């Protein structure tokens, strides 16, 4: 016995949730809480102190944003609590929710110690019936409706790749680097202040942030493109300033595949990617030449797919026709495929009744892990 | 609450009270004084 | 309204206007296929 | 008590005062001193030696006047003990200094030794119930209906700006330039040398006063107008002789935009506030350029508007609407929204206790006010 799930697509930067058997997260909002700088001691304006949404990006000059996760690994659950009250605003929920099911997302390679405490959320502060979430790539295939696939996602600041073949992951073969666009912003404000410029605040880096999700692209050979002059076409802010570029529309976004060059020990996604990829079946490579699933929001860019083609010919396997699947509801595509496991009769089998946590509750999570 | 109100017999009236207690678990998501909760429990121990 | 109010006293924006102003001006495409022969 | 605490706009060049939920600062008088200069020695003369109301401004050349206040800040507290028992004479309230909480008003960046000094004697002289002063800008957004906007005021004690989003104060952000019109005046004498008149005397300067209120105006066109070819028009004098007027007429007040030809090292008051704009957040400012807020008596002038709409134009940035309000009463105001906020029930931390007084000082103010 339950009542109507909801998906909760948490995306590392913007979390997202909607009832099942929907096709569009009913909610859409970000992760981070701001509070005031400046205090009154007239009487009769604002309260509340901690916003999140519309209330927040309304009014940005006082409320110091403050993003609460990081790689998952959130450090104001209190806060995430007041998160999810949040999510059960008047504007968003008005329903309850110790008694009905729900789904959020699990992202893989991460201490059980998270979901140890996400328990304690929803099963003591909260009293869900059950719930279960598991790994987002399989939601991503179920929008697919395809068998095999590589999964990569594309967060704020987290990246992922697994191949799945059938509904089965390859636990040795899956891969993760802990960087998106969060380093690609901080790392354009750097290129900001190679220029002299500074976007020190919260609110301004974010608005940062969205310029670089308005003015960034892939460029074809790096060096050789360097060897060009940028004319900057200048964007015009909306205090009314002049934005030069710099590379920055193209150069700031390949620092993914140069990790050395920020400071990392690490190789780039396709590199360990296809290494992962090595390390799985002679015959499924074949498959998945064909099975790869693109997903996260972070991946706007202009010849993103195309630019990774290149990055495939770079690795070019024995020749073998390869293909790309690029769709455009990328994010939503693991809420949507959460939404198909949550209009299932499949998850009686797939949950994880409240009673079982009553019983055991850190035994059923490490027992029934998934 | 009205288990009390129609409370009959030791089994009813215990298992009620345990049903009670389960209801009462709910200060971690209410907050309230606890001095005004204090005056809860004598309540119900006036009125058990 | 305050009319007797500034009956009163002197201070009063009288035949001015209240108000100065700045006047009026006027895709994900999918199939990327590495067709490798 | 059940009614009306002292409600007292603080004025700097004129002081006016009131009571809660009235709309007339019932009584209204500059900041001088009116003792005599002469001494009567025929029996039956008038006597007193100390005089305010018409009586003072009206035997000018028998009454020495002595202006006690200094860039808003009085330093002959003498003075104001006189001058509160002429704000309790019989022809005012007929009142004790206990019988109502008491209201006054002041200007920021000052030294908190004045408040010292002020309650020192509101206390010592008075036993006043509760005692209470704050910012006009609260006040004057009050009487606007506002909350959140940028007020200058013009006073003849020190013109402040002060950036205001709903209460929220940025002291960062906040400018006061220490110019009265007092100094208008003065300039006008040395128009008057400059163009032959004799005048040096302090009944004089209340003659120019007048002069500056009303043969004074301002001339839109910065040096357009300087270069006018003037026509010396010429005002009949009320004791009954005339006099010129020349060019000078518009020239002083334009040593408020122009401080340096005095010496005094600012930016024009108009540029002035733009930095206190530009003190602040981004695209809040945007706000502000609608939110134009204006006050003070020293800003009654013909051509004043239009011309530092000009002024303004000037300080404009790229392409934004910019809204400027004007009202009525740049001066009454405030003292009207001292009187809605002593019709406040929520008046609670402004009424303090005179024992508490004695338990800490003014440093128990300084806590409120901060
Ligand atoms: N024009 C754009 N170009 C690149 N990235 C973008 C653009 N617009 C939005 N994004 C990205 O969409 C992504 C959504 O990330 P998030 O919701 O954290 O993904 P996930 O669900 O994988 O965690 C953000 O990382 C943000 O940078
Ligand atoms: N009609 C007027 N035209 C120009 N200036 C005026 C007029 N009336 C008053 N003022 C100016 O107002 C100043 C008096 O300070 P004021 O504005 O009264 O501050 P407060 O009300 O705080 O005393 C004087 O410098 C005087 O020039």
């Amino acid at each position: 016995i339950a009542n109507q799930p909801v998906v909760i697509d948490n995306g590392s930067g913007v979390i997202k949730a909607g009832f099942a058997g929907d096709q569009i997260p009913k909610y859409c909002f970000p992760n981070y809480v701001g509070r005031p700088k400046h205090v009154r001691v007239m009487a009769g304006a604002l309260e509340g102190d901690i916003f999140i949404g519309p209330k927040a990006e309304e009014h940005r000059g006082l409320l110091s944003i403050r993003y609460p996760m990081e790689h998952g690994i959130v450090k104001d659950w209190n806060d995430m609590e007041r998160i999810w009250q949040y999510v059960y605003s008047k504007d968003q929920l008005q329903t309850f929710s110790e008694e009905h099911p729900v789904l959020l997302t699990e992202a893989p390679l991460n201490p059980r110690k998270n979901r140890e405490r996400a328990a304690e959320v929803f099963f003591e502060t909260f009293n869900v019936p059950a719930l279960f979430i598991s790994m987002q790539a399989v939601l991503s295939l179920y929008a697919t409706g395809r068998t095999t696939g590589v999964v990569l996602d594309s967060g704020d600041g987290v990246t992922h790749a697994v191949p799945i073949y059938e509904g089965f992951a390859m636990p040795h073969s899956i891969m993760r680097i802990d960087i998106a666009g969060r380093d690609v912003s901080r790392f354009l404000r750097l290129y900001l202040r190679k220029e002299g410029y500074d976007f020190h605040s919260s609110s301004e880096f974010e608005i940062v942030k969205a310029i670089k999700e308005r003015a960034c692209y892939l460029s074809i050979n790096p060096q050789k493109d360097e060897t060009l002059e940028t004319e900057k076409a200048q964007y015009y802010l909306p205090d009314g300033s002049t934005i030069e570029i710099g590379p920055s529309r193209f150069r700031a976004p390949e620092l993914l595949f140069r990790p050395d060059l920020i400071g990392e020990e690490s190789e780039g996604i396709h590199e360990v990617l296809v290494f992962a990829i090595q390390k799985s079946d002679m015959d499924l490579r074949r498959t998945l030449f064909s099975n790869i699933v693109l997903s996260g929001g972070s991946t706007l860019f202009k010849g993103f797919g195309d630019r990774l083609l290149s990055e495939v010919k770079k690795l070019a396997p024995k020749d073998v026709k390869i293909r790309i699947s690029a769709p455009q509801e990328r994010l939503y595509s693991t809420w949507i495929g959460g939404s198909i496991l949550a209009s299932l009769d499949t998850f009686k089998k797939m949950w994880v009744s409240k009673k079982e946590y009553e019983e055991d509750g850190a035994r059923s999570i490490h027992r029934k892990t998934f | 609450l009205n288990d009390l109100l129609s409370a009959t017999e030791l089994d009813k009236i215990r298992q009620a009270l345990v049903a009670i207690f389960t209801h009462l678990r709910k200060i971690r998501n209410t907050k309230y004084p606890i001095q005004r909760a204090l005056r809860l429990v004598e309540a119900i121990s006036r009125d058990l | 309204m305050a009319d007797p109010k500034y009956a009163d006293l002197p201070g009063i924006a009288r035949n001015e206007p209240d108000v100065y102003e700045t006047s009026d001006l006027p895709s994900t495409s999918v199939e990327h296929i590495i067709v490798n022969p």
